[PDB]
């Protein structure tokens, strides 16, 4: 997008977007080897990157209102502020402790944390 | 004036910073070094000479070039009075500083 | 020449500082009645160098302002002259357009027919007899004769610097002064919190 | 701590050239 | 998707480390030998 | 000159206006379609000659056949009809050249689309002319400062050479050219003619909105006063996109032949090739591989070979070209990219992976190269660039081992850290060109190993802070590096002393 620049949009918005792209690109550069052989021989920092990239890739997905009949779950509308905060906290490592399934088809980070916290609570 | 007149000014501050060990002492030395560099900042921009006749000749509004010249000339005369500043700074300065020097 | 004043002032501050051995004599006299050493030199030399380099910077600032004002004036004058000539050209174009209208356009078509028959009679066509060029020249010569009066009136006619035109230059000078003066030093930020420093900055002016 | 006293003193004598410029430049308006 | 570049980088890096150490050893041993 | 005297000269000039008309052979259009007109008659017409239709739009006579003539319409062909008249002007395609072009926006033919006013010029140059011979040229020995650290140090560009900015979409190709134009602005403001570089930007097959934003950016930085923009947008006819690069190059030859220096930036030449392919296929010419005509290589070569460094006998002028090439999926093995690489001197490869990993400008130093080499760089530059290149190669080699081996030696760890600091230093924002002398200081701090102290995340801000500190406190040093163009030993020592000192004073993260 041409609109993605520090002057047009907030500098915070730009840093978060670039961080996500850098995280995803780093993970994408490792998918071949991880496919051939597991992540065990992978470094500790690279394994953290892999875990965090899975979380973010899952969190990117969101249910739509028009797609409500297909999935059967209510759609979500995410304000820009909530979106940036969610991804900022995720890059910082807020939801790393929880499982990646809690981020699937969630509107905002708080929704994913509540589901993840309930899963931690159930056991 | 430009070269070599600031070397001694650096050795003095270097020793003073070497004496400082505590973080606060190191920070005070940083403040001191900033002040010294600010005062000793050299300026070299090749002040250009003005040919008022060339401007007066080529084109200008009647009386404008000469008025600019006389006003510019009047201001160039003014200059710092280093004598007055030197005496006050050499006479007395920061009695609190003098207290520190007593011991 | 400013460097000359720089070196002269430089020695003056040095001599005043050199006086400082005089104070020690005064102390000796007081002691007789009774019955870090480099800090002074570094401080003295720094202020002298500071004043010298600062004097040079101010000289550049004044000459630069004096030069920019005159250059900006010249640019405005060229624009004024260009606008006057552009007005002249627009009158010429309007004369052609008016000629396209009625009001003595018959001779133009008649003259064109004569010139056109000539061109047909010849291999090529040249507008030696077209009335458009003399017609345009007549208007332009009238305007030229009108402007050609004497250099005196041209002094203002050529360069009609409007009050707002000169006002803009004057506002730049005042703004330049405020920018040069209000420009405050940029040292360590969270370290210059002493009351005297903040006071000096607030009253920088 | 000696550096702290020196800093205060040296800072006391700042603004001299700035005030000098104010006078010299407030002297006349170039225009 | 480039596994060939991965192997090439891996190969180059490991060779450099091992043979950099060997170069250190070789300079020391020959220096000891050249001095006498 | 008095206003009255000037007006008299103007009146006299208006007086001496000549206008001759001669019998011009005309033909009829046998057919018209897709912008191609088959014309009957119109004999004694020269190949490449311009022709004029009834409405007033021009055409270029490319195909001379025994039966008819194949003309390409330089515009919209809706008004053209069978049996219409086609008048031969008698002159090969040409464009107005001069200094008044600067600060304007033209089309391929040279008509101004700014809306400011008519073009006040008297010189018209032929678009297609034989390139300079072997004798007129001269060795390239002057730097063309782009303002990009990575480029000015690793891939130096010399005035008179041809560098190819090749990459995929959205990799920062246009950004490099814009940054180059901005850097030139300082020289024009200061009265140093020996370094002024007129910038020409040829936009081929681009949405007018993009060019408008670019012109606004140039005006914002006041860099438009010395720039010329030639526009052949997507809506424009294919022949216009085909002639725009050649039109711009002729405008540059003006400066070249007149002892001046000009930088011409051809936006994607792949788009020019597409337009030429279209214009040729519609002419029924046999297609080559990927449907491109057989002589597409000749198209680009004849264009780019124009750029040269004329000898001192002719004025020492120079024309520097920065053609842009867009690749589909990073395959530089394609037909058009392959040809252009063989034509130019060096190529700057832009990679998408590097772009998203934070490496912006996304320049692949491993592939990028310049024939001129250090012959263009300044003395102070070459010294640092050699060590910088050697450091970069070592860092790339050890990157893979660290990820999997997960064990780092003291010597390797230092080299690994040093390379990382440099890569962070080479990063640069957009619309932020750096002076060459400031580059030397920053690159100096890097290669000497000082940057290894502070954390990587702080290297970029140290650059800004340290550059400001130098500009304020140490201005004579910068003037020496600039005027002399060399990094003396005294400057080395002075710089080597203040760098570590500043790192320790300012508030940074010192732990490596
Ligand atoms: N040095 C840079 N630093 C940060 N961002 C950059 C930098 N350079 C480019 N970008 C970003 O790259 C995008 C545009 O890249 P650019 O248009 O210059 O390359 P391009 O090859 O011309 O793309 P296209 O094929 O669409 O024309 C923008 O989003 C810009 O913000
Ligand atoms: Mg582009």
């Amino acid at each position: 997008s041409r609109m993605l620049d520090p002057i047009t949009i907030g500098e915070e918005h730009y840093t978060v977007a670039r961080g996500v792209q850098k995280l995803l690109q780093d993970y994408k550069s490792l998918q071949d080897i991880i496919a051939i052989l597991g992540v065990d021989d992978l470094s500790e920092e690279d394994k953290l990157v892999v875990a965090r990239a899975r979380k973010v890739q899952k969190f990117l997905s969101q249910p739509f209102f028009m797609s409500e009949v297909f999935s059967g779950i209510p759609g979500r509308f995410v304000n820009l502020k909530q979106n940036i905060a969610s991804f900022k906290a995720l890059l910082e490592g807020a939801g790393d402790e929880y499982p990646e399934s809690c981020f699937y088809m969630k509107g905002d980070l708080e929704e994913s944390l509540a589901a993840g916290r309930a899963d931690a609570l159930k056991s | 004036q430009a070269p070599g007149n600031q070397d001694k000014i650096l050795k003095w501050i270097s020793t003073l910073s070497n004496k400082a060990t505590t973080g606060e002492s190191r920070s005070y030395c940083t403040q001191l070094s900033s002040l010294v560099s600010f005062y000793n900042k050299q300026h070299v921009e090749q002040i250009p000479t003005i040919d008022f006749n060339e401007w007066k000749s080529v084109i200008s509004t009647q009386g404008l070039v000469d008025k600019v010249k006389e006003n510019y000339e009047s201001l160039i005369k003014e200059q710092y009075n280093t004598d007055a500043i030197s005496k006050q700074i050499s006479s007395a300065s920061s009695k609190a500083l003098d207290d520190i020097e007593n011991e | 020449q400013v460097a000359q004043a720089n070196y002269s002032k430089f020695r003056a501050d040095y001599s005043a500082s050199v006086a400082a051995f005089q104070q020690r004599i005064k102390t000796i006299e007081k002691e007789n009645t009774g019955s870090h050493t480099s800090y002074g030199e570094i401080r003295a030399d720094s202020i002298n160098n500071f004043l010298a380099n600062e004097y040079l910077r101010l000289q550049s600032h004044i000459t630069s302002r004096a030069l920019n004002i005159l250059k900006q004036a010249q640019a405005y004058e060229t624009m004024n002259q260009a606008a006057l000539l552009q007005k002249l050209i627009d009158d010429a174009t309007s004369a052609i357009d008016n000629a396209l209208k009625g009001d003595k356009k018959a001779e133009v078509l008649a003259r064109s027919l004569d010139s056109a028959i000539d061109g047909l009679s010849k291999g090529y066509m040249d507008y030696q007899n077209d009335p458009l060029l003399p017609l345009i020249l007549s208007s332009i010569e009238a305007n030229v004769k009108k402007i050609t009066t004497l250099s005196a009136q041209e002094q203002a006619n050529l360069i009609g610097l409007t009050a707002e035109q000169l006002k803009s230059i004057k506002e730049n000078d005042v703004r330049a002064r405020k920018e040069f003066l209000e420009s405050q030093p940029k040292l360590d930020n969270n370290l210059k919190n002493i009351e005297s420093v903040k006071k000096i900055l607030a009253t920088w002016g | 701590n000696m550096a702290k006293a020196y800093v205060h003193d040296i800072c006391g004598y700042i603004d001299v050239a700035n005030k000098e410029n104010v006078r010299i430049l407030s002297k006349g308006d170039l225009i | 998707t480039r596994e060939e570049e991965w192997l090439d980088k891996r190969t180059k890096s490991q060779e450099k480390v091992y043979f950099d150490q060997e170069d250190r050893k070789a300079m020391k041993r020959l220096l000891e030998k050249l001095n006498t | 000159l008095s206003t009255g005297e000037a007006s008299v000269v103007l009146a006299e000039k208006i007086k001496g206006i000549t206008q001759q008309n001669d019998i011009t052979e005309y033909g009829t259009v046998i057919s018209i379609g897709d912008g191609i007109a088959r014309v009957f008659g119109l004999t004694k017409v020269q190949a490449g000659e311009m022709v004029e239709f009834k409405s007033g739009i021009r055409g270029m006579a490319l195909n001379l056949e025994t039966d008819n003539v194949g003309v390409v319409v330089l515009g919209n062909d809706r008004d053209i009809k069978e049996g219409d008249v086609v008048k031969r002007t008698g002159a090969i395609v040409d464009v107005p050249i001069g200094e008044a072009m600067c600060g304007r926006v033209f089309d391929a033919l040279g008509n101004p689309i700014d809306g400011l006013g008519p073009l006040k010029t008297t010189q018209r140059a032929r678009v297609e002319i034989k390139a300079p011979g072997i004798i007129p040229r001269q060795s390239v020995r002057q730097p063309m400062q782009t303002g990009i650290k990575c480029v000015d140090s690793l891939v130096p560009i010399g005035r008179g050479q041809r560098e190819l900015i090749i990459g995929d979409r959205q990799t920062g190709k246009t950004a490099i050219a814009i940054d180059t134009i901005l850097n030139q602005k300082e020289a024009f403001n200061t009265g140093d003619v020996k370094k002024q570089l007129y910038c020409i930007y040829v936009a081929v097959g681009q949405k007018r909105s993009t060019i408008a934003n670019l012109v606004s950016i140039l005006k914002q930085h006041d860099c438009m006063k010395f720039t010329i923009v030639v526009c052949a947008t997507a809506s424009d006819a294919a022949p216009l996109q085909f002639l725009a690069p050649y039109s711009g190059c002729a405008i540059g030859e003006f400066f070249r032949d007149n002892g001046k220096h000009a930088l011409i930036i051809y936006d994607d030449l792949s788009k020019q090739a597409v337009a030429y392919r279209q214009m040729s296929l519609l002419l029924r010419r046999p297609p080559g591989r990927e449907a491109y005509p057989g002589d597409v290589f000749y198209l680009h070569s004849r264009l780019l070979e124009r750029a040269a460094k004329m000898n001192d006998s002719l004025g020492g002028g120079s024309l520097t070209a920065l053609p842009v090439i867009e690749t589909q999926a990073g395959d530089v093995s394609a037909y058009i990219p392959t040809n252009v690489i063989s034509i130019t001197d060096g190529q700057i490869f832009l990679e998408t992976e590097l772009f998203y990993k934070g490496i912006r400008p996304a320049i692949n130093v491993g592939l990028s190269v310049s024939r001129v080499g250090s012959a263009a760089q300044i003395k102070a530059m070459k010294k640092i660039a050699g060590n910088l290149k050697l450091t970069l190669a070592t860092y790339r080699e050890l990157a893979a081992f660290s990820q999997f081996g997960s064990d780092l030696d003291a010597k390797t760890q230092q080299q690994l850290n040093t390379g990382e600091r440099l890569v962070e230093m080479l990063k640069q924002n957009q619309y932020t060109p750096m002076k060459v002398e400031e580059q030397v200081c920053i690159i100096f701090a890097g290669v000497k190993g000082f940057l290894d102290a502070l954390v990587t995340s702080e290297v970029l801000k140290f650059e800004k802070k340290f550059l400001e500190h130098v500009r304020t406190n140490h201005s004579a040093l910068l003037k020496r590096i600039r005027d002399s163009g060399d990094l003396s030993e005294v400057d080395t020592n002075e710089l080597n002393t203040i760098i570590p000192l500043f790192i320790q004073e300012g508030g940074f993260k010192l732990k490596a």
